[PDB]
């Protein structure tokens, strides 16, 4: 939009969060949100136990 | 929690909840800042291991 950036700009996953108990934030960085093309490039595989 | 520079009214108490972190008292029962420290089902030394 115009300023030639794809940014950020939605948040909409929780309403509140009340009780925690746990909380990590990683070192800050800035990964691109850049409209890449073609086909896909990464494969990004998890298991959660 | 013990070098705040404001604690809490007693009807009013605070209660801060603590995780991710490692008890060395070392700073704490080894120093005469206190005229009351008692534990009730633990020796005050036991507290480190
Ligand atoms: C976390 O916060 C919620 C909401 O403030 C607490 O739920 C309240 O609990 C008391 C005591 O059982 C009840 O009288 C209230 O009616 C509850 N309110 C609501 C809106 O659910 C909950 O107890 C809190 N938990 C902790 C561990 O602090
Ligand atoms: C119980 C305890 O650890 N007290 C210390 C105090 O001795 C020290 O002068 C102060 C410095 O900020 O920090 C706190
Ligand atoms: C472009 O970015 C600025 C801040 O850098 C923001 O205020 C503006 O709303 C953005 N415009 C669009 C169209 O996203």
């Amino acid at each position: 939009k115009n300023n030639k950036s794809w940014m950020e700009s939605e948040f909409r996953v929780y309403s509140s969060a009340n009780n925690c108990t746990f909380e990590y934030v990683s070192q800050p960085f800035l990964m691109d949100l850049e409209g890449k093309q073609g086909n896909f490039k990464n494969l990004r595989e998890f298991v959660f136990k | 929690v013990f070098n705040a520079t404001r604690f809490a009214s007693v009807y009013a108490w605070n209660r801060k909840r603590i995780s991710n972190c490692v008890a060395d008292y070392s700073v704490l029962y080894n120093s005469a800042s206190f005229s009351t420290f008692k534990c009730y089902g633990v020796s005050p030394t036991k507290l480190n291991d």
